[PDB]
């Protein structure tokens, strides 16, 4: 009943990627709307590394929505946040503008 | 140090048969991995494994009680872990929810009824939920009926689980007397070997000895169930504890669980509940042309022959094995209630 | 009520004696400063572990009450419930 629904989803399928691609394809587009529904589903097997690697992306793109929906799905923090990874996370420079230089 | 003295896990210490392949013996790990009486040759000894469980990922910070106990550790002994070390009150009402093992997509209607269902049923009361523990079947839709409520409400439902420890996820992280071990709600879909739903409250991780192996749960759930109807609730009137038996879809092993509660003393009722599949549906469509209990016609008995062959793909001759059970099931439809999906049932 | 804190603060750290005779307690201090020396502030609770595990859990519940309130008093204002009417009556 919705085109919006209707492009979206045929982007998703007519990649036909892995599980990764996909996730990027709608991080690019800011759109958690269908990455919860068709994205995240039942049984989608998802790569080992991918979901912490796209947490990584989600983060230094301001994309709190995203954030919530990988950690609903584990991503732990705890087991995440490595050093490395901190310190790449304050040498982003995609995301809003900072004072921290 | 009460609850490292009183059970005991059972540890593989055996002979290590060489079996179908050589590493999975009677346990099923592999054979350098290991290390009842029967090839497993099982020794007894005190917990390896009790304390809090803090489920990390999937949001939703839950803490979770956990205690490793084997299938011979007395009922009596159990409910002293539950109201002085797991500082839990006696419930008025204890929901078993015996259920399909295997993982069931249910309709969106069925999925919230059946979650507010359970929940407010639960709170009201101040009851203890027994289901299985393992994220699939039955146990995964209570457990989202779980999540839904405790982002909407403050009761905490007591959610006791009694799942096979052989059978968690990550059984090793969970090992350790008396520390707060973080558990990963990770589920790798490669491993047979399957995650806790993190939504539960407290788990009874029940040890057979073996790994990958269900059944040290069959005789612990039961036996702790008749010992809480055993005790009595503060009436005073002479009132055992309620104790339902709301089944869902099910494998065709649920049949005689239900046979094993509505012949036992007293008849503990199910609310088996249509619309979800499998057993469930077979016997609510038994209990729609029920008459008089087994008075079913010979042409809707074929009807049951079938379905049983079909949905549970049986042979023609164990179709009327399970409708042997089915019909003897069914003598009792009065303590069968069966909520009917939507329509006018409840 | 602020500048409360600081009266606490600093009286706490104030010599016991009056100031007239506070010359004895500062030779107090010169005497204990010149042992030390030749051999924090704050007034803080210093609760050992497993009281850190309750003083926690606690705050853990009040974070979940904080939302929840929010959450229903957003939901059950006037203001939202006249909003979610006009949507639904529109569909």
């Amino acid at each position: 009943q919705d085109i919006d629904l209707a492009i979206l989803t045929a982007l998703l399928k007519g990649a036909n990627a892995s599980a990764p691609d996909q996730l990027s394809l709608a991080l690019a587009w800011n759109r958690v709307d269908i990455a919860r529904s068709q994205i995240f589903i039942y049984g989608q097997q998802w790569p080992v590394g991918s979901l912490e690697q796209a947490m990584l992306d989600a983060l230094v793109l301001d994309r709190v929505d995203f954030v919530k929906l990988l950690i609903e799905n584990g991503v732990s923090m705890h087991r995440f946040l490595t050093i490395s990874r901190l310190e790449e996370l304050y040498n982003t420079r995609h995301g809003p503008s900072n004072t921290l230089y | 140090s009460w609850i490292e003295r009183a059970f005991y896990k059972r540890e593989c210490v055996h002979i290590i048969p060489s079996t179908k392949d050589p590493h999975r013996c009677c346990c099923g790990r592999l054979i350098g991995q290991h290390v009842w009486s029967i090839s497993k040759h099982t020794q007894l000894s005190p917990t390896d494994a009790f304390g809090t469980i803090e489920f990390q990922g999937g949001g939703h910070s839950n803490k979770a009680m956990y205690v490793r106990v084997s299938f011979d550790t007395k009922p009596d002994l159990l409910l002293h872990l539950m109201t002085k070390e797991w500082q839990l009150e006696l419930p008025k009402l204890l929901i078993s929810v015996h259920g399909g093992l295997q993982n069931f997509e249910l309709q969106p209607k069925l999925k919230q009824v059946f979650g507010k269902g359970l929940i407010k049923a639960a709170m009201t009361t101040g009851a203890w939920i027994f289901t299985g523990g393992v994220n699939t079947g039955v146990i995964r839709h209570v457990g989202d009926a779980l999540k839904d409520h405790a982002s909407k409400s403050r009761g905490k439902i007591c959610t006791i689980g009694i799942a096979p420890w052989g059978i968690v996820e990550n059984q090793e992280d969970l090992i350790g007397r008396d520390v707060v071990r973080p558990y990963q709600t990770m589920s790798n879909p490669m491993s047979k070997l399957t995650v806790l739903n993190s939504m539960h409250s407290h788990f009874i991780l029940a040890d057979n000895g073996t790994t990958g192996k269900y059944g040290a749960e069959v005789k612990l759930r039961r036996q702790l169930e008749k010992h809480i109807s055993l005790q009595k609730i503060n009436t005073r009137i002479g009132q055992g504890v309620p104790v339902v038996a709301l089944i869902v879809e099910g494998g065709p092993n649920v049949i005689s669980i239900v046979l094993e509660y509505l012949r036992d003393t007293p008849p503990v009722p199910v609310v088996v509940c249509d619309g979800s599949g499998r057993a469930s549906d077979i016997l609510a469509f038994g209990h729609k042309y029920s008459e008089e209990g087994g008075l079913i016609n010979e042409s809707l008995r074929d009807q049951l022959l079938v379905t049983i062959q079909k949905t549970f793909t049986y042979t023609r001759t164990q179709a009327q094995h399970l409708f042997i059970i089915l019909m003897e099931c069914m003598k009792k439809k009065e303590l069968i209630t069966v909520f009917r999906m939507g329509s006018e049932g409840h | 009520k602020f500048q409360r804190y600081q009266l606490i603060m600093t009286f706490h750290e104030r010599p016991v004696l009056p100031p007239p005779l506070i010359i004895f307690s500062h030779m107090t201090m010169i005497f204990q400063h010149l042992c030390c020396r030749w051999r924090d502030y704050g007034l803080k609770l210093f609760i050992t572990d497993d009281e850190l595990k309750k003083v926690h859990d606690f705050e853990e519940q009040c974070i979940e009450e904080y939302f929840r309130e929010k959450d229903d008093r957003f939901n059950s204002s006037n203001d939202e419930r006249i909003r979610v009417t006009s949507e639904r009556v529109e569909n």
